[PDB]
């Protein structure tokens, strides 16, 4: 591919990790920790979260 | 009502392209039986059958935008359709990097900046849906781990 400058995982070099708590059928409380290795999707998610916080 | 016609380009192997070209310029309906096109429910896969010989096809996205232009006097040209897809016969795989003309080769890589990027939006929507279907959400921008 034509040589291009490769950007770091953002200016901060920081990935995004999300912990999710859900209830399974019958009775259960499993927690899911999911790490976003992509800055694009992670940046979009952070922007959406900031917009939701402001929306109050 | 009127529905805009959908034109695409069909690229064939060169011997099969010569037989299809001879049968098109002949003009009989014999070509109609000889040349068929079956598009699979993937949407990006097909068979083109030349003289009942199956060829494997992929519908790819072209990097530039072409436009068919018809004329009656060869001085004023009327745009008829937009072409952006090609059914080459023999996702990232369904994107064609080169253009149809000879000067346009490696256009996507060299004569075009990769501004197409920013899929990611769909992933963000899925994450939002999972958070909504959850109870407690914990987030931290992280470091190397």
């Amino acid at each position: 591919t034509a040589s291009v400058t490769s950007l770091n995982s953002s200016a901060t070099g920081r990935c995004l990790k999300i912990y999710r708590t859900f209830r399974d059928e019958e009775g259960k409380e499993y927690v899911r920790c999911e790490t976003v290795r992509k800055p694009a999707v992670i940046d979009a998610y952070v922007r959406i979260r900031t917009t939701k916080d402001e929306e109050f | 009502p009127h529905e805009l016609e959908s034109q695409f380009i069909l690229r064939l192997p060169p011997e099969y392209a010569s037989t299809v070209r001879r049968a098109v310029q002949s003009g009989h309906v014999n070509l109609k039986d000889r040349l068929t096109i079956e598009l699979h429910p993937d949407g990006r896969h097909g068979i083109v059958r030349v003289d009942r010989v199956p060829l494997a096809s992929k519908l790819v996205d072209l990097p530039c935008v072409m436009e068919s232009l018809k004329t009656i006097d060869k001085k004023t040209f009327y745009k008829t359709a937009d072409i952006c897809q090609m059914l080459v016969s023999t996702e990232k795989k369904f994107i064609w990097n080169h253009g149809i003309t000879l000067p346009l080769k490696n256009v996507r890589k060299r004569r075009f900046r990769k501004t197409a990027k920013k899929d990611v939006e769909k992933e963000v929507k899925r994450l939002l849906s999972t958070d909504a279907e959850a109870v407690s959400t914990r987030w931290e921008i992280i470091a190397e781990d």
